[PDB]
DNA sequence: CCCTGGAGAATCCCGGTGCCGAGGCCGCTCAATTGGTCGTAGACAGCTCTAGCACCGCTTAAACGCACGTACGCGCTGTCCCCCGCGTTTTAACCGCCAAGGGGATTACTCC
DNA sequence: GGAGTAATCCCCTTGGCGGTTAAAACGCGGGGGACAGCGCGTACGTGCGTTTAAGCGGTGCTAGAGCTGTCTACGACCAATTGAGCGGCCTCGGCACCGGGATTCTCCAGGG
């Protein structure tokens, strides 16, 4: 009971672009900044399961989500 | 947008050009 | 057939895109690829509700962040659109490693 | 249970008597504040452990250094 | 060719008018008072002292031109590319709808 | 007379579908974005004739520094009482994006 990924949109990732700034494009704007996600979002969960797997224990409430955001480099507000 | 909302196969052969169109018929009407 | 220039109609999408709390982000399977990520190495997660709409919003941050700092050093070249070029240099001068 | 709510609100009706606020930005004054606290708390925990001498000073440097 | 008459589109001043909305208001209740007890962080007096700064007295290490002199910064110029514009279409999460067993708790019934 | 067996509640999942829109993509036109080589010169290139300073080493103590008696200056227990805002609710003021009304945003083919 699993599901994947299909592109990232034209669409969404326009209009990604489009609040990055971007009115035309290049052949290099939708696909790799999906790429840089999934790279930055790889290295935080692989030093999340470091974290879980050398104690063997699990989480805690959603707190944990501004706390490891932002050893990581970009946390968020807005509760 | 009859298109939008609505959105096994078989085996026939072919001649052409020269044939034979071949019956061993008993034309007997 | 009204076209007219793009970047001029590109410049109102611009417009309209950058003005509400509209989501630009058309990106439930943006949840998938997060649960894809989350049940890559483990299970029973047993989460919150709304983490999902946290999680998605500091993806939105780190990858909107990006598309700024790609833009600045694309008009930094002789390139205004978005290059990888541009993205590798916003992210290895990040300390991405 | 415990709100800090109605003190919020005494404190508005020191500043304005008659304005409505959100419940959303209730939530992230919640957030903040309390990591305001845990970071100030943090700040000035080993300050008197700096040298022989473990007060007031110790969150005094906290904010003169956090701002 | 400039300048423009005329063509395309699209949401800002205040409501839809019935309800969002924040923490006043009923007073009570649970860790604050003050009744006494109690020994620990901060520190005042105390004495020269670490390595070398005031002189003198330094030797060259950077720091400064010249005499040309020898290549590349930004856009002309070039194809070239090229991917959105925004309509249109098909992959595509969430949340009730179904009918059951597990089983933690929980007592009907009971029993040694 | 409280627990042992086991009959009860039940609700919550293990899972598969109605209803569903967005999610990614096509798709055609073109025109602005894609990325660079040259022009040439300006943008740097550079290595030896010409000096202040830098990082110091020749006395004497010389601003801050670590220094051991014996403490001055305070911050946290318990026990009967009690007030702050909390335990729960929803009151009257003012809401909340496209319409009445359309000038803006953007290009283009003739006036000129």
């Amino acid at each position: 009971l699993r599901d994947n990924i299909q592109g990232i949109t034209k669409p969404a990732i326009r209009r990604l672009a489009r609040r990055g700034g971007v009115k035309r494009i290049s052949g290099l704007i939708y696909e790799e900044v999906r790429a840089v996600l999934k790279s930055f979002l790889e290295s935080v969960i692989r030093d999340s399961v470091t974290y879980t797997e050398h104690a063997k224990r699990k989480t805690v409430t959603s707190l944990d989500v501004v706390y490891a955001l932002k050893r990581q480099g970009r946390t968020l507000y807005g509760f | 947008k009859k298109e939008n909302r609505l959105a096994k196969q078989k085996f026939q052969p072919n001649e052409t050009i020269l044939q034979f169109l071949s019956t061993a018929w008993l034309m007997t009407p | 057939p009204h076209r007219y220039k793009p970047g001029t109609v590109a410049l109102r999408e611009i417009r309209r895109f950058q003005k509400s709390t509209e989501l630009l982000i058309r990106k439930l399977p943006f949840q998938r690829l997060v649960r894809e990520i989350a049940q890559d190495f483990k299970t029973d997660l047993r989460f919150q509700s709304s983490a999902i709409g946290a999680l998605q919003e500091s993806v939105e941050a780190y990858l909107v962040s990006l598309f700024e700092d790609t833009n600045l050093a694309a008009i930094h070249a002789k390139r205004v659109t978005i290059q990888k070029k541009e993205i590798k240099l916003a992210r290895r001068l990040r300390g991405e490693r | 249970k415990e709100t800090y709510s109605s003190y919020i609100y005494k404190v508005l009706k020191q500043t304005h008597p008659d304005t409505g606020i959100s419940q959303k930005s209730m939530s992230i004054l919640n957030s903040f504040v309390n990591d305001i606290f845990e970071r100030i708390a943090t700040e000035a925990s080993k300050l008197a452990a700096y040298n022989k001498k473990s007060s007031a000073r110790e969150i005094q440097t906290a904010v003169r250094l956090i701002l």
